[PDB]
RNA sequence: CAAGGAUAGCACCGGUGAUUGGAGUUAAGUCGUAACAAGGUACCCCUACGAGAACGUGGGGGUGGAUCA
RNA sequence: AUUGGGCGUAAAGCAAGCGCAGGCGGAUUGAAAAGUCUGGUGUUAAAGGCAGCUGCUUAACAGUUGUAUGCAUUGGAAACUAUUAAUCUAGAGUGUGGUAGGGAGUUUUGGAAUUUCAUGUGGAGCGGUGAAAUGCGUAGAUAUAUGAAGGAACACCAGUGGCGAAGGCGAAAACUUAGGCCAUUACUGACGCUUAGGCUUGAAAGUGUGGGGAGCAAAUAGGAUUAGAUACCCUAGUAGUCCACACCGUAAACGAUAGAUACUAGCUGUCGGGGCGAUCCCCUCGGUAGUGAAGUUAACACAUUAAGUAUCUCGCCUGG
RNA sequence: CAGCUAGUUGGUGGGGUAACGGCCUACCAAGGCAAUGACGUGUAGCUAUGCUGAGAAGUAGAAUAGCCACAAUGGGACUG
């Protein structure tokens, strides 16, 4: 399965997991990645950094 | 996997002085489990124009189910406009088709059809066209699952 | 000048309808009228010569249809231009 | 307004998951 | 269910039930609009009792004349639609009579036949079991 | 188009068609019109039997005779078998067919019929071509 | 009852014809590569005429033309 | 092609529109049952089509029964093809409010600019392609500047265009004004659409009549590259081109895409309407276009205007 | 192939073959078939059925047989 960051002007059709999350706009993108980062770390019983704050590092790119 | 070829078509690429053979192939390939698949590819010469194709072909492999073994509801199949109809033959009646035709019913598992290839006569289109008209018939438990009332009939 | 109010409201059958087959083949016959002064001016005038061929044989079909309906319906229309 | 009314549909959430689960 | 506008009405009413339904499953759309007949809306129920599409509502806005139906189509938990492609049988200038010594079987005993024999619609193994023949309508399988 | 359009034109199936529309006619004298009796076979007589330059498609010194059916039409027709005895005024039988490799010809001969002798003891044709009995 | 009759200028069908038109196939053409590349000149087409002939220009229509923004 | 296609590029959409016949066409109730269906009666003779059976050495072949390959009649249902009545419009179209466009034809005016005519001047050239040449020219040509007559069409405005039945329309204006566009709830109330028949137009050429030839130019005359060359080009010049009655009623009539109905993204970009705001960047629905989803196609490529979706109809292509 | 048709078409009296009746005759007459394809035009007896294909249908009306015409061609009449 495939799991992309689909922009609007992408298709929907295309993906086996479509998420709304954009890359011009990096709020989305960079949690995105911390939290597919931080399921497989807690799969691997580690500490986990992210996936329960109500905001996450402000990773806003210039 | 036996990797069964239908055709061979002769080609030459033009170029700076005489003419590049690289005649194409087309094979199929199935495993009398009803698994079948189609590929075509070429090469300078006949084994690796084959083995190619047969990799191409192998590489996905599909099953059709079977129940009362024919094409069991009239149907013509159009690949790049070639007509291949299969229409029901009675299980009694012995089968009677074309050559290709026969090759991919039977490598399908299927038994006697209705079978008539019309106009053109390029086996490649042929092959196709006879493999979409027998891919895209629906199975009586498709429907029997897929609409509310559970009877098929 | 196409009288497009005018000879809407004259052949009104009911209290308000402003599109009844008696004014539109009103209003059909008043436009094959001033296409057709149109036309004797202007003899080279292909656009409205099939324009005013529309008009008059939907005018034709108007008229077919209100004998073929409703007696009453073209009983008060008979002062479509003839002769 | 409407009249009549007859075999009420729904599907899943409009979110595709492969195979739903993969474990 | 308000409309808030009326729709067009075609050249006929069957061909504009077969547009609207094939362009709502082109166009990834799941409700459906056409006229409403005693025959259509008839047709549409019994579409329903077969498991074809989902929800009908009939719209009168004032009166019987200006009557239309809004139906919902058949979108099975595969995500695959329960109409595989509505087709009109009596086709104006096309109109297929067949007799009950006619009538046939839908692809093999899987399809589902609408035929209004004498009295209304009637679905393929009642038609069969009534031994009245009469006009066929539309396939949906 | 629609049915109706699809009404308007003829729709009706009618064979396969032929390049051959001089092989039909045999008719009767005391009276002027051509009778049709499913004949299996029809005889001619071969009026010019020489040698012109054949068409491109094949290069040598193809032989054709013109040829009269019982019919009204002349055609021309390819000589059967090695060496003819189609000397010029020979009433013999003719086939059917086309060859595509000879100018104006398009039709055979059924050699051996009562005028004719070609290619006896033939590993191809000896009826077809008409010859005595050879052996395998 | 009724066979056939023939009338004067008239009415139809089939075929041939002194001379042979056009057509397509023909060991084998010269006139040109006109046109297909922008075909060494843009084309072709409706129409008028030239030209043995490609084709041309006149008005009109587009690209069945192009490298190229 | 009814079992079994296309009409943009294949044999491949009248040239296009209008529209009678025909072909088909939103809903309503109930009826006639006109048809559809229903069930019956008679009957379709024998071999036989199919089928039960019988035999001749089996077979070939012959015979018997029925089913029947058809037709006449019969009582029903009103759901279905068509009709009946009216209100509903929702396509036919219509009203109110607005509305873009070089639509068309007819009419009115104008001169930038050339030629003739007027003023002149001036010296040796002008005319022009591939190099030049034909030709004009010392009597004054070309040039030089405007002005009256003349007639052509009217630099930019000119739109990833508008309008327009395709055809076609660009100085401006007027008359008739066709149709495009929405706000179109409102409105007779299925009236409808295609449409062989028929009617009309279909560019332009050319041409009968009356004009100018000012300008152009077929034909024409010459020079010139081709082996000639009529073909590239240049120069001039008759009809004609330009106008009106017009005719030929033909096209590369092209979107090479027949119309009408219902629906189908997004986006790219030109335009119209209503709505509400400064205009673009706002929404809705449409006209003319495209990439492109689904869809379609032989692919190229259509794709909201289909070649789609389905319908209706007409015409055509069933090889050159 | 856009119209065909002056006992053709209708009625009254009479005669009439196998019967009432335009079947025909005297009267009066202008009606009658057709654009949805009338008429003429070439082939073809029609049918059960020989046969072919799977179907649409086509083929021939032949073996075998049912009904009209046919009797050198056109007629006329004989018995019946």
């Amino acid at each position: 399965p495939v799991v992309a960051l689909c922009n609007t002007n992408t298709n929907p059709e295309l993906v086996d997991f479509i998420i709304p999350a954009n890359n011009h706009q990096p709020q989305s993108t960079c949690l995105l990645m911390n939290l597919l980062a931080d399921a497989v770390a807690e799969a691997k019983a580690m500490p986990t950094m992210f996936a329960y704050k109500p905001d996450e590092e402000i990773q806003i790119e210039i | 996997f036996e990797e069964r070829i239908v055709k061979l078509k002769r080609i030459s690429k033009t170029t700076k002085g005489g003419r590049n053979m690289r005649f194409s192939v087309l094979v199929v390939v199935g495993n009398r489990k009803g698994k079948i698949g189609y590929g075509i590819a070429k090469a300078l010469e006949v084994p690796n124009a084959i083995k190619k194709a047969i990799k191409a072909a192998h590489n996905s492999l599909h099953t059709i189910e079977i129940h009362k073994g024919s094409i069991y509801h009239e149907v013509i199949g159009r690949s790049g406009a070639s007509r291949v109809l299969l229409k029901p033959a009675p299980q009694g009646t012995g089968i009677i088709a074309g050559g290709a035709i026969r090759a991919i019913i039977e490598l399908a598992g299927y038994s006697d059809i209705y079978t008539k290839n019309l106009g053109r006569n390029t086996p490649i289109n042929m092959i196709h066209a006879t493999m979409d008209g027998i891919l895209k018939q629906l199975s009586p438990r498709r429907v029997a699952i897929l609409r509310n009332k559970n009877l098929n009939e | 000048q196409i009288d497009k109010n005018g000879i809407i409201k004259s052949a009104q059958l009911h209290d308000k309808d402003v599109g009844s087959i008696q004014v539109q083949v009103s209003l059909l016959t008043s436009q094959i009228k001033q296409l057709t002064d149109h036309l004797l001016a202007n003899k080279k005038d292909f656009i409205s010569k099939r324009g005013l061929y529309a008009k008059v044989s939907k005018r034709k079909r108007l008229l077919k249809y209100l004998k073929h309906n409703d007696l009453e319906a073209y009983r008060n229309l008979v002062k479509t231009l003839n002769l | 307004r409407t009249e009549k009314a007859q075999k009420p549909k729904e599907e899943l959430w409009d979110v595709v998951q492969k195979m739903g689960n993969f474990d | 269910i308000t409309t808030t506008k009326p729709i067009k009405a075609h050249f006929d009413p069957v061909a504009d039930l077969l547009t609207k339904i094939n362009n709502a499953r082109k166009a990834k759309l799941m409700t459906v609009t056409t006229i409403a007949s005693k025959l259509k809306i008839a047709i549409l129920e019994i579409l329903v009792k077969e498991g074809y599409l989902a929800n009908f509502q009939v719209l009168e806005n004032k009166s019987k004349t200006k009557r239309i139906v809004t139906f919902n189509l058949k979108y099975t938990q595969r995500r695959i639609p329960s109409i595989n492609g509505v087709k009109q049988i009596s086709k104006p200038g096309l109109r297929i009579y067949r007799p009950f010594e006619k009538l046939p079987l839908v692809l093999n005993g899987l399809g589902i036949a609408i035929i209004s024999t004498s009295d209304g619609v009637m679905t393929d193994k009642v038609a069969r079991l009534k031994k009245i023949g009469g006009e066929i309508l539309a396939y949906v399988w | 188009a629609t049915i109706a359009q699809l009404i308007r034109k003829p729709r009706k199936k009618k064979k396969v068609k032929s390049k051959s529309p001089a092989l039909h006619y045999n008719l009767n004298l005391l009276n002027k019109k051509v009778t049709n009796v499913y004949s299996p076979l029809k005889r001619g007589v071969c009026t010019r039997v020489g040698t012109m330059t054949p068409k491109k498609p094949n290069s040598a010194l193809r032989k054709y005779a013109k040829v009269r059916l019982t019919n009204g039409f002349e055609v021309l027709t390819y000589i059967p078998g090695e060496g003819h005895n189609l000397q010029e005024h020979s009433v013999t039988l003719l086939r059917g067919g086309r060859v595509k490799d000879l100018p104006g010809v398009r039709y055979h001969i059924v050699r051996g019929t009562l005028d004719t002798v070609g290619v006896e003891k033939r590993r191809q044709q000896r009826s077809a071509y008409g010859a005595k009995k050879p052996k395998a």
